């Protein structure tokens, strides 16, 4: 989802359903690749 | 078991003593609730 | 008005700056609930 070659236009925004796996959000939060990383209703550090 | 611990089952935090219960959970039921609508009895995420 | 009725969920989901706001909402509500209960009990105990 992050590294896909193309992203769909917002009017036809793509949706991917992530399930039945183990998610490591630390690699997402420590990376300086994102200009806007705002978690709403939850804290980014607490995600692990 | 039978020890006051800080337990965390699937993100369900709490503090209490975990004892082998005789509740008749159906195969789909995860955890029980009391009248106070608080966690009362659980299923171990690794063992049914 | 808080994100969850359970204190432990808010604590395990939010950083202290926002957990403070949510817990303040819950504290206000629950303290008003005790105030109501104690006032009713005082009136009822006078009747008794
Ligand atoms: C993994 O969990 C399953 C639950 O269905 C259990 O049967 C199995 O013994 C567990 N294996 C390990 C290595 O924890």
């Amino acid at each position: 989802v992050f590294n896909a070659t193309r992203f769909a236009s917002v009017y036809a925004w793509n949706r991917k359903r992530i399930s039945n796996c183990v998610a490591d959000y630390s690699v997402l939060y420590n990376s300086a690749s994102f200009s806007t990383f705002k978690c709403y209703g939850v804290s980014p550090t607490k995600l692990n | 078991k039978n020890k006051c611990v800080n337990f965390n089952f699937n993100g369900l935090t709490g503090t209490g003593v975990l004892t082998e219960s005789n509740k008749k959970f159906l195969p789909f039921q995860q955890f029980g609730r009391d009248i106070a609508d608080t966690t009362d009895a659980v299923r171990d995420p690794q063992t049914l | 008005g808080a994100i969850s009725s359970v204190l432990n969920d808010i604590l395990s989901r939010l950083d202290p700056p926002e957990a403070e706001v949510q817990i303040d909402r819950l504290i206000t509500g629950r303290l008003q609930s005790l105030q109501t209960y104690v006032t009713q009990q005082l009136i009822r105990a006078a009747e008794i």
